[PDB]
């Protein structure tokens, strides 16, 4: 999930951007 | 753009700014 991809591990924003609805 | 370590607050605060009139899920639960 998120937490492992963007705070466990490091993340882009077009990343995070695969969360939004 | 930059990688960077996003964790707790910070998280929901990148997907605000990313996503923001689209909104977001939230789930850590994954
Ligand atoms: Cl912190
Ligand atoms: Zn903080």
């Amino acid at each position: 999930g998120i937490v492992e991809q963007c705070c466990t591990s490091i993340c882009s924003l077009y990343q995070l951007e695969n969360y939004c609805n | 753009f930059v990688n960077q370590h996003l964790c707790g607050s910070h998280l929901v605060e990148a997907l605000y700014l990313v996503c923001g009139e689209r909104g977001f899920f939230y789930t850590p639960k994954t």
